[PDB]
């Protein structure tokens, strides 16, 4: 209706970026580097104030030689080229980015509500509402991303960022891909991959919607659908698929998780003719007003505490460390691009 | 209970991607 027009335009902005990626918008010297906010397996996210204007952003750190080493030149391509091209709601915004002898670096706005993941290992689950409230918005999500042949790849409530007025900001594009089509690499992480990644068989962004399954279930659980204490063990779980649900589950959740957590593709909610319908329509998601959310007029269930710019209370604490540059420019050609 | 298995388990904090 006015999805497809919306679509069709909005897939025309983004190409002209993809097309033309902006390159080298700030510098290194333009910030003072407060704290760290986070960390992934091989990448520093610190709070950072930019002088001129006095705005804190969240400024991402990649060593360089750490990507070569890890086999993640591609994928961080990927990442920043994305990242650069697209404009949603939902999506965390990339201000800047600029690369040095020694790093590359992504600054993006600071988000300053923290993890999902903190918030719901502390409070230890979601009511379905609050949980439906944030799944209504990655399905949009996706829906948009998938609209531009894109594959997120990393769905988990560590890479969701609460913004002040309680609504998430997908972050993290590092396993972002445009392809159409089927993939073969083997990402994510292991309690969100679907069982055609684990099998190596090729796959596409039907995975996209079995992650969603586990994030519902584990809002709204408080624990994963498949969980141990060794990714092998997880991936057993996964391809075995047997799901079992926590008694306080709705009869409309179990229902909408059994066709989301779903082996058959030709059976997965998101993968069938009628496309993301299939789960915009479902019972689960009767009282959600689709447009209400997009237009951000949804009242938030939660909204967290605020206390100041560059308060940084709402995230975890993490150990410092010197932010090396070499006067010797590492990996300049795989990087040239970025 | 599955949430005390959970608790017990070593997977309960922030998890780490992985890319092979
Ligand atoms: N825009 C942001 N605002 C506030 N915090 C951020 C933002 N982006 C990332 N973070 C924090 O940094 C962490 C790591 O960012 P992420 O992109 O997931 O890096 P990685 O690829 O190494 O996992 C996130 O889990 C979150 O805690
Ligand atoms: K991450
Ligand atoms: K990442």
């Amino acid at each position: 209706e006015s999805v497809k027009e919306f679509l069709a335009k909005a897939k025309e902005d983004f190409l002209k970026k993809w097309e033309t990626p902006s390159q080298n918008t700030a510098q290194l010297d333009q910030f003072d580097r407060i704290k760290t906010l986070g960390t992934g397996s091989f990448g520093r996210v610190m709070l950072v104030k930019h002088k001129e204007s006095g705005n804190h952003y969240a400024m991402k750190i990649l060593d360089k030689q750490k990507v070569v080493k890890l086999k993640q030149i591609e994928h961080t391509l990927n990442e920043k080229r994305i990242l650069q091209a697209v404009n949603f709601p939902f999506l965390v915004k990339l201000e800047f980015s600029f690369k040095d002898n020694s790093n590359l670096y992504m600054v993006m706005e600071y988000v300053a509500g923290g993890e999902m993941f903190s918030h719901l290992r502390r409070i230890g689950r979601f009511s379905e509402p609050h949980a439906r409230f944030y799944a209504a918005q990655i399905v949009l999500t996706f829906e948009y991303l998938h609209s531009l042949d894109l594959i997120y790849r990393d769905l988990k409530p560590e890479n969701l960022l609460i913004d002040q007025q309680g609504y998430i900001q997908v972050t993290d594009f590092g396993f972002a891909k445009r392809v159409k089509g089927r993939t073969w690499t083997l990402c994510g992480t292991p309690e969100y991959l679907a069982p055609e990644i684990i099998l190596s068989k090729g796959y596409n962004k039907a995975v996209d919607w079995w992650a969603l399954g586990v994030l519902i279930y584990e809002m709204a659980a408080g624990y994963p659908p498949f969980f141990a204490d060794q990714p092998i063990q997880i991936y057993e779980k996964i391809v075995s698929g047997k799901v079992r649900f926590p008694s306080h589950f709705s009869s409309d959740l179990k229902d909408l998780l059994r066709n989301l957590l779903q082996v058959d593709l030709t059976k997965r909610f998101g993968n069938l003719k009628n496309g993301v319908n299939d789960i915009k329509n479902h019972k689960w998601f009767a009282t959600t007003d689709w447009i209400a959310i997009y237009q951000r007029k949804v009242e938030a269930p939660f909204i967290p505490k605020f206390k100041g710019p560059g308060d940084t209370s709402n995230f975890d604490d993490y150990e410092e460390e010197e932010i090396r540059v070499s006067i010797n420019e590492k990996c300049g050609k795989e990087f040239t691009e970025f | 209970t599955t949430y005390a298995d959970f608790i017990a388990s070593g997977r309960t904090g922030r998890r780490a991607s992985i890319h092979d």
